[PDB]
RNA sequence: GGUUCGUUCCAUGGAAUUAACGUAAACCCUUGCUUUAUUUGUAAAUAUUAUAAAGCAGUUCACCUUUAUAUAGGAAAUGAU
């Protein structure tokens, strides 16, 4: 009633080229252009460190992802959509084919090409021309409000925010206990 | 697993989620068997 | 002041530098005009770009002076160029397009036309050859994409006669059971 | 001139000289060195150790994961199925079994490596084969009748639009709906099956896997098949038979010890030892002068001196037609290849390859079930079963008296240890299993 | 709400319950129950030249239907499980069961799990000697010689990386210079500048050694470190 | 009570004292600079005694949740509290079986 | 049409099956001090050695492997997850480490060697290394100069982010670099 | 019945032949030597401490004695090592 045929040979020989593999080609590829975006993010006076520590805080902004230019173009566009929509956030693409994978895979979805001026300077401002505010020197012991901004602005432990709370609370004590 | 079978079921593919299933025919063999959790009591007692 | 040591260049009467360079040219030759354009012949151009700059990279000179042969567990028990990407011994390749994120698997409406567009392709050479349905069931994508071969993470199959594990197992079943 | 600050490094030179010695001594050849990926589940090093204290909570959620995953199958309306709406709790056995995954980790991605058995495969791909190769054949023959039918005129041209084709393409479903269902149904369980290996359906499950290590990571998928070489795949399977309560226990595991095939071997042969003696065929003790500039030079034989021709008396070479033979290459879109890939002949390499590689063919089993696994709905004692077949002991090392690398500085390279737990509606059981190679 | 009931108000709808003709579907379809008027004159067409037809040329059509039937027939056989079955011991979804006859032998092509681990490192090798061979000779391209500081260049600094990783202490830039480099500061000029360096100064060495991360970003603690050495 | 988050944000071993612990560390994260500010007024001998003792009343009535010492590292696989390792996030006896089925990276068996 | 019988194979697959070849430094002043580590020996010395295959076709003179004392941390853990502590274990994470510093290399090229080793970087391995650079003083001035030179550089590479005008999810600038990177790195 | 650190090995039995676990082997540290590497370690250096990857090494040889002639053992700062 029942009977399958063993696999015929043709049959067996197309099941091999699926499971084994078949010969493909390979194209050799190495210029500085396919390096970028994994070299080392230092601020040595050659350029190519400089344009390295530009792309490490465009992928800070971008989430954090490592620069991964191999590994495909796929992506999850349901969430690219809300950060960059409703959360208002910048979005790190490794390649462009990662950016035309977006916009087919979601309904009249439109990037800007590129970020805006306001943004491009804030990126060369401090990763690359670091620029910085100096702690200046304070003499006297009794001046506590310039002695704060001296240790704050001389550790990377103190955020903009982090700071913001302790003069807040500094300045309602100092307020708060004198005559 | 909440967010698989949702990732998953545009596409018309569904999953079991057994540690959660078990759970449910644990409970419901405990009402069978008058065993289940009482009323809770939203009021002081009174 | 050198990195190396001369114990095992006065050995063999390399003293002089003028030597050396016997020594060189006359082992390890750049390849001559004829053998640059057979072997530009076979492989492609972007093959070639590698070859012409190993050889004016690699100066012959240090191949002399301290070229050692490799004996380390990591090299190659095979010569190979290693150009192409070979069925098994080789991780699998990625050559196929990204897949479509609108894309939906088939309907009765749909998978009929997928059918019958299947019937049209292989009627343009009597009838659907088994190579051909069996090319049908196991690479027609069932998925609203255009018909698209993704790639596969699938690790590549080994050989139907493992060496090592054919020849040493037996079946306990028979027919006559 | 020259900086100060430059002139300072450079006095700091104290380094040695390579001496180039020659080796007197003989040397015997390296230990078999497993690889890396099979000691820790996790092949990773990092500088700030944040990314790697949570790793092995995340592997218990990746390993639920990646199982949900290959168990995903369409909803019965999708494929016209008509479940059977029961209060029953079906097991099910032809699915896909997955084994714990194991990732190489780096600081640009993470290769998931995952050891599969599709049982499912097995019996789609043989029920889609039943179908007469007349269905194909005579479908396309409808293909061309109802074109001289409905789209001419009586007993693709410009006057034939698109929507007449709408219109003639209900007039086929109509009259085989109840076929053209049977088909896809089989088609679709077929390519989801497939695409669960393929990027169509594994670009999902990346960007679940990627928030846990914020890495793209790849799958490296290895399709086993039979169920008996992997550890985690057989102690899953033999729970799943023993969680129902009518399950023979005692039966279930001599069912598997049977399709546990163990090659032939000589007892005498496999325990006897090996005698030290220095192996001259090594690398390492024909040329103790490892230097070019001894060999080339005209040490023994005459006007050998081109370095490839040394290298073609060592190694396999692939480009020659000939062994030892001379390379001939021939004198003067498609794809990128070399004039003479086709040539190549991979026979020998496929067994240096698979000879250099150690544990490959089975030969031990053991399994051990322990727990509440009586029939009766009442306190009972504790049930203990253990059957074996073949041993699971290291003959390179215990017999031959081989050095071998054990992992994680107690455990054997050639066992594989997997433990499963389930309950019945009794209690709790486990299901232990060892499988070690050749 | 309450105890949870079961979902069985659900099922997949047959489009078409019985194996229409030509002739017989397109009469339901003409009959106008939900269509547009501008298209049910495609249909009518069709029907025209279905009737026009030889008559026992649809003998042939319904005969070729019926042949189709059986070439699907052994596709729905519901096959019995084995007696002394494996698989299939209590499989509901009688779709899968087969045979299993021969689904467990081992044809000599597969290897250990164990045995796997060390083939995907040997094609792992091939991929690096790959780009050994055809990537690596590339990089010779893009090299640059390697030129002595002149004399202006007295400072050298020190940056630290990671190589893809987030490290706090990756924003350190250290800078160490020479005073008798800096050729315009006299002998008291230079020695003011090592009592100025403190505990940065080493008397052995004669370098000055001074580090920074007091900011966020390498370009600033390099930016001070320039402004202060200005200053010293 | 009012620090514990409407809607759980803890993927590892739920456990009363662990939604507990964390819920402190998130209270911490946020009154931490504010919290240095207050003893920074109390150490500082320059400043007037009644700033000091101001900052010294306000830092006696910060919510209990407001205090590092009340953070105590927990096992993430088993919620215990007594002898935990701070470079796995877990017991002695939960690294042990881990380390030993190979879950945790680079740990082996000692022996010398 | 005709056989053209090869001398020899090409360089660069004869160079494989050698010792990786090293170039000679003239002054010897370190330029790079990169440090591998790895929980298994394999993997690193593998990798040690597609490093200087690398740093000889850019002209680098790489001096190592040099084997650093391998770091181990040890705890010792009681068998049992209750009373009984007369039985314990002991465990123990041996790193292990090589360091292949470069002497004589120009700051650029010796960025492209770690640009090539991150991207063929070899799983279960963690690289740290420290670049050492001659500058000239005015710092400052310098680098004000070379914005240009660096915008060029980066007209193309612009292209990688884009956000909506006038972003209001990032907000402060400075403070979202901050903890954003807090976030990343785990913490710290 | 002997022997061995040892159900180790030999012989033998009018009943044995074999398999798995433990044992043993192997593994980690340590000792001597060889090769590789020379920084952040080493005074110098033609390379010798240290660092750490791989490989070799023992009861091996010599001497003495030795059952049933089968398996072996003894000697311990004045044989080698
Ligand atoms: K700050
Ligand atoms: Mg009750
Ligand atoms: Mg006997
Ligand atoms: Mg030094
Ligand atoms: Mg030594």
């Amino acid at each position: 009633d029942d009977y399958d045929a063993p696999p015929t040979e043709e049959e067996k020989a197309f099941l091999r080229g699926l499971e084994q593999g078949k010969v493909t080609e390979y194209v050799p590829k190495l210029t500085p252009d396919t390096l970028l975006g994994y070299g080392p993010p230092v601020a040595t006076d050659a350029a190519l460190g400089k344009v390295e520590s530009a792309m490490r805080t465009m992928r800070i902004l971008g989430g954090g992802l490592p620069f991964n230019d191999q590994s495909g173009v796929t992506s999850d566009p349901t969430a690219i959509k809300h950060r960059y929509v409703h959360e208002k956030k910048p979005v790190f693409f490794s390649s462009v084919e990662e950016k035309e994978w977006v916009r087919e895979s979601l309904d009249k979805f439109a990037v800007s090409e590129g970020p805006e001026k306001k943004t491009k300077q804030k990126i060369l401002e401090t990763s690359v021309l670091g620029k910085y505010e100096e702690p200046k020197y304070v003499e006297s012991l009794t001046e506590t409000v310039k002695m704060v901004e001296k240790y704050q602005g001389g550790t990377f432990s103190y955020a903009p925010s982090d700071a913001d709370k302790f003069n807040k609370k500094l300045n309602q004590l100092l307020a708060a206990g004198l005559p | 697993i909440r967010e698989l079978q949702k990732e998953f079921g545009t596409l018309g593919l569904e999953v079991d989620d057994e540690v959660d299933d078990d759970r449910l025919e644990h409970l419901a063999a405990l009402r069978a068997r008058d065993k289940g959790a009482p009323k809770k009591k939203r009021t002081a007692p009174s | 002041r050198s990195r190396f040591k001369n114990v095992r260049a006065v050995e063999m009467g390399l003293t002089s530098d003028a030597k050396i360079e016997s020594f060189t040219k006359k082992k390890f030759a750049e390849y001559t005009e004829d053998e640059k354009a057979a072997l530009a012949h076979n492989y492609p151009a972007e093959h070639m770009e590698a070859i012409e700059a190993a050889e004016a990279a690699i100066d012959p000179k240090d191949l002399t002076i301290q070229g050692r042969l490799r004996v380390d567990p990591y090299r190659m028990p095979y010569i190979d160029d290693f150009s192409e990407i070979q069925p098994i011994i080789d991780k699998r390749a990625r050559r196929s397009a990204p897949p479509s994120h609108k894309a939906r698997f088939m309907d009765v409406d749909e998978f009929t036309q997928d059918l019958i567009n299947w019937a049209d392709e292989i009627r343009r050479g009597t009838g659907p050859t088994d190579g051909d349905i069996l090319s049908y069931i196991l690479e027609r994508s069932s998925m609203t994409d255009n018909n698209l071969q993704a790639n596969s993470s699938l690790a590549p199959a080994l050989p139907d006669k493992v060496p090592g594990v054919e020849g040493k197992y037996r079946n306990a079943i028979d027919p006559a059971d | 001139s020259a900086s100060v600050i430059f002139s300072k490094y450079i006095n700091n030179n104290n380094n040695k000289l390579i001496p180039f010695k020659i080796k007197n001594s003989d040397l015997g050849r390296t230990r078999y060195f497993p690889p890396i990926s099979k000691e820790w589940k996790n092949s990773i090093y990092v500088f700030n150790h944040n990314n790697l204290k949570n790793l092995p909570l995340f592997d218990i959620n990746i390993n639920s994961l990646i199982k949900d995953y290959f168990n995903l199958q369409f909803k019965d309306k999708i494929l016209f199925k008509k479940k059977r709406l029961s209060k029953v709790k079906v097991v099910s056995l032809n699915k896909i079994y997955a084994s714990k995954a194991e990732i190489k980790h780096t600081n640009t991605k993470a290769i998931l490596t995952v050891y599969t058995f599709n049982r499912e495969k097995i019996s789609l791909y043989k029920k889609i084969k039943k179908l007469k190769k007349s269905f194909y054949f005579v479908f396309d023959k409808i293909i061309s009748f109802s074109e001289r039918v409905i789209l001419s005129g009586v007993p693709v041209l410009p006057w034939i639009t698109e929507s007449h084709v709408n219109i003639w393409r209900k007039i086929i479903i109509a009259s085989l709906y109840k076929e053209l269902i049977l088909l896809r149904k089989y088609k679709l369980r077929l390519d989801l099956n497939k695409y669960k290996f393929e990027e169509k359906l594994l670009y999902r499950l990346n960007n679940l896997i990627m928030k846990y290590y914020n890495k793209k990571v790849e799958f490296n998928i290895v399709n086993m098949r039979s169920f008996l070489l992997n550890s985690d795949i057989l102690t899953k399977i033999l729970a799943l038979k023993l969680k129902n309560r009518n399950a023979r226990v005692i039966k279930i595991m001599d069912v598997i010890l049977n399709k546990a095939n163990l090659p032939k071997i000589n007892r005498v042969q496999e325990k006897a030892s090996l005698i030290k003696s220095v192996d001259w065929n090594l690398l390492e003790n024909k040329f103790k002068n490892l230097n070019l500039s001894f060999i080339l030079n005209d040490a023994s034989y005459a006007e050998r001196n081109n370095l490839s021709e040394l290298l073609n008396k060592l190694y396999y070479n692939v480009l020659l037609v000939s062994q030892k033979g001379v390379w001939a290459l021939r004198s003067p879109a498609q794809p990128k290849v070399s004039s003479f890939a086709k040539a190549k002949k991979y026979a020998k390499i496929y067994q240096i390859i698979f000879n250099s590689i150690n544990y490959k063919n089975m030969g031990g089993l053991r399994l051990e079930i322990k727990g509440r696994l009586t029939k009766r709905y009442r306190a009972d004692r504790s049930l203990f079963k253990v059957k074996w077949k073949g041993g699971l002991k290291n003959l390179d090392s215990s017999y031959k008296g081989l050095s071998s690398v054990n992992m994680r500085g107690y455990a054997k390279p050639n066992v594989e240890y997997s433990i499963f737990t389930s309950k019945r509606r009794i209690g709790a059981f486990a299901v232990k299993g060892w499988v070690s190679g050749k | 709400e309450g105890v949870p009931v079961p979902k069985r108000e659900d099922d997949a709808k047959l489009e078409f319950t019985r194996p229409y003709n030509p002739g017989e579907f397109l009469s339901e379809k003409l009959r106008s129950d939900d269509l547009q008027d501008w298209e049910r004159e495609r249909y009518e067409r069709a029907l025209t030249s279905w009737e026009q037809t030889p008559d026992d040329l649809k003998r042939g059509w319904s005969t070729m239907i019926r042949d189709i039937e059986q070439a699907a027939a052994p596709l729905r056989r519901v096959v019995m499980p084995r007696r002394s079955t494996f698989w299939y011991e209590e499989e509901k979804d009688t779709d899968l069961i087969t045979n299993e006859d021969g689904e467990d032998d081992f044809h000599e092509n597969d290897i250990m799990s164990l045995g796997h681990g060390k083939l995907e490192e040997h094609r792992e090798f091939r991929e690096y000697a790959r780009i050994a061979v055809w990537e690596m000779p590339l990089l010779s391209k893009y090299a640059k010689p390697f030129v002595p500081p002149t004399s202006e260049e007295v400072l050298r600094f020190r940056y630290t990386t990671y190589m893809g990783e987030f490290h706090p202490a990756d924003r350190k830039v250290v800078v160490e210079f020479c005073p008798k480099d800096l050729r315009d500061l006299s002998e008291v000029q230079q020695r003011k500048l090592m009592k100025l360096a403190g505990p940065r100064y080493n008397p052995e060495k004669d370098i000055i050694k001074m580090s920074c991360e007091k900011f966020e970003h390498q370009a600033q603690n390099k930016r001070y470190l320039g402004d202060l050495i200005e200053k010293m | 009570s009012m620090f514990r988050a409407k809607k759980l944000d803890l993927g590892c071993f739920t456990n009363v004292r662990v939604l507990r612990d964390h819920s402190k560390r998130k209270a911490f994260l946020e009154a931490e600079p504010e919290r240095q500010a207050l003893r920074y007024v109390i150490r500082n001998t320059t400043l007037p005694a009644r700033t000091r003792a101001v900052a010294q009343l306000q830092l006696t009535q910060m919510h209990a949740y407001t205090r590092p010492t009340q953070i105590r590292n927990r096992c993430i696989l088993g919620g215990k509290s007594r002898g935990i390792l701070r470079d796995f996030k877990m017991t002695r006896y939960n690294f042990r079986m881990n380390a030993l089925m190979g879950n945790i990276p680079g740990v082996k068996k000692a022996s010398w | 049409e005709q056989e053209v019988i090869m001398s020899r194979m090409p360089r660069s697959l004869e160079a494989l099956y050698l010792q990786p070849l090293r170039r000679e430094a003239e002054y010897g002043v370190p330029s790079c001090d990169l440090q591998l580590r790895s929980y298994s020996i394999r993997n690193l010395e593998f990798f040690c050695d597609f490093a200087l295959r690398a740093a000889y076709y850019l002209g680098l003179p790489a001096f190592g492997p040099v084997p650093l004392p391998r770091m181990i941390e040890r705890w010792t853990v009681p068998k049992s997850h209750f009373i009984f502590k007369k039985s314990q274990e002991n465990f123990e994470r041996v790193t292990l480490r090589r360091l292949i510093q470069i002497k004589d290399g120009h700051p650029e090229t010796v960025q492209l060697w770690l640009a090539f080793l991150q991207k063929h970087a070899y799983y279960g391995i963690g690289m740290k290394a420290n670049v050492w650079e001659f500058s000239k003083l005015g710092v400052s001035k310098a680098m004000d100069e070379s914005k240009s030179e660096v915008e060029k550089l980066l007209e193309t590479r612009w292209e990688h982010l884009s956000h909506v005008s006038d972003m209001k999810g990032v907000g402060n600038f400075e403070d979202f670099l901050a903890k954003e990177r807090l976030r990343i790195s785990g913490g710290r």
